RNA sequence: UAAGGUAGCCAAAUGCCUCGUCAUCUAAUUAGUGACGCGCAUGAAUGGAUUAACGAGAUUCCCACUGUCCCUAUCUACUAU
RNA sequence: AGAUAAGGGAAGUCGGCAAAAUAGAUCCGUAACUUCGGGAUAAGGAUUGGCUCUAAGGGUCGGGUACGAUCAACUUAGAA
RNA sequence: AUGAUUA
RNA sequence: CCCGUCGCUAGUACCGAUUGAAUGGCUUAGUGAGGCCUCAGGAUCUGCUUAGAGAAGGGGGCAACUCCAUCUCAGAGCGGAGAAUUUGGACAAACUUGGUCAUUUAGAGGAACUAAAAGUCGUAACAAGGUUUCCGUAGGUGAACCUGCGGAAGGAUCAUU
RNA sequence: CCGGUUGGCCGGUCGGAUUUCCAACGGGGCCUUUCCUUCUGGCUAACCUUGAGCUUGGCGAACCAGGACUUUUACUUUGAAAAAAUUAGAGUGUUCAAAGCAGGCGUAUUGCUCGAAUAUAUUAGCAUGGAAUAAUAGAAUAGGACGUUUGGUUCUAUUUU
RNA sequence: UAUCUGGUUGAUCCUGCCAGUAGUCAUAUGCUUGUCUCAAAGAUUAAGCCAUGCAUGUCUAAGUAUAAGCAAUUUAUACAGUGAAACUGCGAAUGGCUCAUUAAAUCAGUUAUCGUUUAUUUGAUAGUUCCUUUACUACAUGGUAUAACUGUGGUAAUUCUAGAGCUAAUACAUGCUUAAAAUCUCGACCCUUUGGAAGAGAUGUAUUUAUUAGAUAAAAAAUCAAUGUCUUCGGACUCUUUGAUGAUUCAUAAUAACUUUUCGAAUCGCAUGGCCUUGUGCUGGCGAUGGUUCAUUCAAAUUUCUGCCCUAUCAACUUUCGAUGGUAGGAUAGUGGCCUACCAUGGUUUCAACGGGUAACGGGGAAUAAGGGUUCGAUUCCGGAGAGGGAGCCUGAGAAACG
């Protein structure tokens, strides 16, 4: 199996060490997971010591958070659209963490809705009085508000699916955002 | 050092949610630590734009263990340098000792500036890379 | 070795239990407990090799299993369980109660005492943290883990404990000028009353530490156990109460006694 | 004898006897190669002894390949008719 | 005059004569010997299509006493 | 020019 | 007293045509088992939902007619577990072919060394050894050796105001 | 000046132990131009503090928590530490000895009790007193130390309003 | 117990070797051998091959028993005594053997885990699981085999196995059962506008992500966005709360969600006791088993500093196709080129790298001596490696396992 250690590598003078062990069980590794989108797969694996580690495959839903509100639901996801370590994880669309992805961004449109009262893209006394005051914070950014118009939504998943079996994250803002687009935009 | 953001990732402190609805002073945050064991935090690591996630003030790489001190001899290297740890080996027999070095590589963050032979004193921190385990923090020249 | 171990050979097994190098080849390996392997004198060596009160391995493990002894309040019927430091032993039958402390030869002792003074113990604070649903806690020298002690109990602070719960009847704060005693090294069995510390930030926190005789000497701060206030020991002591007279007093010691 | 072939080389495109003798390559080798040399008749600018590279030069063996062969058969175009 | 032949592979023959086999390019690897220049394409091995992409390689106009717009070649590498 | 072996 | 060639006997190592031979390690390339992981596969068993009839039984308009259980059989989905087989991947044994590194070993022949009670040819060295010896370099000759050029004294001179 | 070790009249005990002592030996402290880190604190310490000779108030390390400059080593002392067995070695009649860690003492009917020391342990790592020996940087086209000073720039920051 | 002697010469002094001499937990052999005590022993060449036979199985008072097994209950109508086989649960990863590999590798001393797993022990630790949560559902408690066995059997042989009929669980798959308060959301409604609100959903633990708190050298003034405590609205303003660390994004707490949903006892043995609302009503003891989290302990794995034999007739090594670093990701139990993508070209070297040999496992130690030292160390103890050479993997807390 896909072992760990160094006493298959070479030393830091340019020594191939000899062979001197037979590879062990606490050395080991294993495959990739290769995680995808849809039809949700987690088969799980015995590790060291019990403790179970769900090895996501084909997971169409996670959770993702608004971090200038704290706020965290559950959403699908379009697509991965930029990842920095492989273009090949873009390209074959495998979600991995620090994975640029697009999401629906129809539960945080409704929130809003619900939670300030304000209109995008385009009456009782308690509503009124809870939307009156959380106003002057619905001003976040123009490029947030552009993706919520358009219903696609910049999140960076922040977990690590083949460890655990959730694609989690949270959505971009400002100064990674403004980094993010520039990446992408490069032509 | 002259560019925080030359890798195609998006360099930063993780957690450190620079809030865009507070409006606090000093508009962008930095985490750090004092690493401990007698040392300080520089100012330049205070007051830098730069991150290197594997510097031991405001990086995450905890110094604790053994504390070494030796003279740079290289600086060829991205974030890293090698030392070289001149000691004398005894020799009972014929009773007297002879010259012996280990060139041990170190990281170093952008807080230091450090030139060859620039002695400097380092720490035990966890393993950075195949060949390094150490981690400057104090330098003993100009 | 491919999983933990399980066997012990003789000349593996520490000094201070006095085993003979002879008598089969194999040790008692101390099963896991409240206290570690070295720094423990399990009860088979204890009933066997220290009272004489059983001849043989089988007779102690009929002994422990018929519940004529019980360590700390308790029974405790495994026969290489580890009786360490500072533990109480509580037999009905000639309504003893043994107490496990050091001398100052580098043995574990045999403290006789009654069953009062057995209802009570020390224990050196080992750590303290905060265990869930925001519950202060810390935990001893005795694998005791002990939950809402006062604020003041910090680390190297020694509390006295009920036996019948795992609460506090009291405790000891640690500074300048406190009755101590060694567990572990060279001064094994010391009795030294504090004189000062030194920091060290980094490690090895180190303490001077100086028995009545005005003779001193310094041990690492894990390897004391403070024992109250100058004078008066919290507990009773054995013999000699540690003080390492030199050799030859103690051969013209044994010359007078013959 | 004018002086008697020195260094070197060889059954060499120079060696009659000769298919020289020994070894090697072979199942078998008048062939090939390495040695021996009273060399019929080798030999020093009538140039001797080597010699990388080069050769539509002469020779031997090995790998691949094949109607050259065992052992011939079939097909096409142009003839022959 | 051109081609192909099962199994074997120069047993044919004065003699591998004729014929076959090899063949471009990229990468790897390369002996004795030597006049040190070569031998050398030594020997020997691998890859090569189509399609959809990705990466790098440029020209000119622009700035108070880092970057943008716009225009056109095939070169090389890599992945499904 | 040379004077065999051993004592 | 002693040197070398040549001759006989025996041993030890070297060079040597033989693209020498065997043994072991490392290894390019090609084929590549077997488990493991992933794409499917679907025998097989099994739970649920109705599903109508060949027609008994009883309860009610007691006259046609109605209600449900029943041995029976399709038909449909809703699922659970699910082996053989299968795509792709990483681990990678082993074989074939080359290369390379070491360790022994055969060999025509060539050229050495050593040991041998009384082999042949001379007499080079030790006396000024009968041409003072020796050192380096070059040539010569059966063999020691001779000769040329420079050098030394370990010379046969510590010595010619 | 101080106090520790060694003896030393008188033995003032019948070979143990004492005072003032003639002498030596290293240690601790003060001064001689010799700061050989001080700010917050509580001990205010040694308290000029004195009540009649047992009284109310001197300068913080002599107790501590924190800041602070703490230029470097090699060396050496002391300690912590070096698993047992092994080696050296205390005590012990294995009947001696190799061994082993036991044994010994009673009113021998209740029982009692000393042991199982100590040392060595290379280099390397930790603390530690020293400052000889060997290097080691400091202040010279002064970006030099103390500065109660006096400004300006800068950020941090508790108490209140 | 810091020792010398014989041999070159006609003889002498020297250098220098040979030989003598003494020992060895250093082996082999010879010749001889009466006793007590203690005791090594197929390592060297072949880590060459192996017949036969053993070497790991296991229960209490206490997981499951209608043995169509054996005594007898007579205290027991379901057994309740003993008890093979079988299911289950543990262990089989310890021990024991050898020294082939391996020369910064193992190993020895010495650090760290602020970089991780850990059965077992030992100490603490799940009032919150009915999800239109009112008929949706047994909680004096719910469903399914299947072994052993019965009999049918099949192969020459195997610790070979099928077909058919039962039945069990601490085996599988499911599953409710006890308060009170406290904040958020909505939000009927009054509408008040100083604004009050009935009624409704959540909150335990665990996983995953994001955010906030997790602190505090010192003393006063001027106000506001809106008085905040109670008011003489002159303002007294105190009261206020956060632990450890050398040092942390530590312990820990709370918001917002994720989960195909973890754990929150349908288990077992003795003795059977009390309240009366005089009942199979309610309470009640000593234990065993297992279980989420934390600490501990026996471990485990990586890891800091220093140290290893002979060789330069081995002087450059590493990087094709990971060598040195960085960024990001995968994988890991975890850090880390451990592995992948991209990028920079680094890293080791006469202070002996790298390559070769080794009748090389290392060390604690053993022989030998005045001192210094030389040689050996497979071999009883500690740590490694292996099971004929290699590769792979299941079960498990723990194996790259060879009984």
């Amino acid at each position: 199996g896909i072992s760990r250690d160094s006493r298959h590598k070479r030393s830091a003078t340019g020594a191939k060490r000899a062979q001197f062990r037979k590879k062990r069980k606490f050395e080991l590794g294993r495959q990739p997971a290769n995680t995808k989108i849809g039809a949700k797969r987690i088969h799980s694996v015995r590790t060291r010591g019990g403790n179970k580690k769900y090895r996501a495959l084909r997971i169409e839903t996670g959770n993702f958070s608004w971090a200038s509100e704290g706020i965290s639901k559950k959403t699908r996801i379009a697509g991965v659209v930029y990842h920095p370590s492989n273009n090949e994880l873009v390209r074959t669309n495998t979600l991995t963490k620090a994975a640029i992805v697009q999401i629906d961004a129809t539960p945080f449109r409704q929130w809003f809705e619900a939670h300030y009262g304000q209109t995008l893209g385009k009456k009782s006394k308690n509503a009124e009085r809870k939307w009156a005051a959380r106003a002057a914070s619905a001003k976040i950014e123009s490029s947030v508000e552009s993706q919520f118009s358009a219903g696609r939504l910049y999140a960076c998943i922040s977990s690590r699916p083949g460890q655990s079996g959730r694609c989690d994250g949270y959505i971009l803002e400002g100064e990674e955002l403004a980094f993010y687009l520039r990446r992408l935009t490069a032509k | 050092e002259l560019t925080v953001q030359s890798e195609r990732a998006f360099q930063k402190q993780p957690h450190i949610f620079n809030n865009p609805k507070v409006k606090t002073s000093k508009r962008t945050k930095r985490w750090y630590k004092n690493a401990g064991l007698g040392f300080k935090t520089p100012k330049t690591a205070i007051e830098g734009s730069y991150i290197d996630k594997k510097c031991p003030f405001t990086g995450l790489v905890s110094i604790r263990g053994k504390i070494l001190t030796g003279t740079v001899v290289s600086t060829k290297m991205h974030r890293t340098i090698v030392i070289r740890r001149a000691y004398l080996h005894y020799i009972p027999k014929y009773n007297r000792y002879e010259k012996r070095h280990k060139n041990v590589p170190v990281h170093v963050s952008p807080a230091f500036r450090v030139q060859v032979g620039d002695i400097v004193t380092v720490g035990q921190c966890r393993p950075i890379s195949k060949t390094v385990r150490f981690n400057v923090v104090k330098v003993s020249a100009a | 070795a491919r999983g933990p171990k399980k066997h012990l050979k003789r000349l593996a097994a520490p000094h201070h239990w006095l085993l003979d190098k002879l008598s089969g080849c194999y040790a008692p390996r101390p099963s896991a407990g409240p206290h570690k392997l070295r720094e423990s004198l399990p009860l088979i060596v204890f009933l066997r090799n220290r009272l004489k009160y059983a001849l043989n391995g089988r007779e102690v493990k009929a002994i422990l299993m018929q519940r004529h002894v019980k360590v700390d309040g308790k029974v405790r019927t495994d026969t290489t369980y580890p009786a360490g430091f500072m533990d109480v032993i509580t037999l009905d039958a000639t309504n003893e109660n043994f107490r496990l402390v050091y001398d100052v030869k580098g043995r574990f002792a045999v403290h006789r005492i009654t069953d009062e003074e057995a209802s009570y113990k020390l224990g050196k604070v080992k750590k303290v943290q905060l265990g869930k649903k925001g519950v202060p806690y810390v935990v001893t020298h005795d694998g005791r883990t002990i939950r809402y002690p006062d604020p003041n109990i910090k680390v190297n602070d020694t509390v006295k404990i009920d036996l019948a719960s795992g609460k506090i009847t009291d405790f000891i704060k640690f500074d300048a000028g406190k009755l101590v005693y060694v567990t572990g090294g060279r001064n094994l069995g010391r009795i030294g009353t504090i004189v000062h510390k030194e920091r060290h930030d980094g490690g090895f926190d180190l303490v001077h530490i100086k028995d009545s005789l005005d003779n001193t000497f310094v041990t690492r701060l894990n390897n004391v156990f403070v024992i109250g206030e100058q004078g008066k020991p919290y507990i009773s002591l054995p013999k000699g109460k540690g003080i390492k007279l030199s050799i030859a007093e103690e051969r013209d010691r044994r010359r007078a006694q013959q």
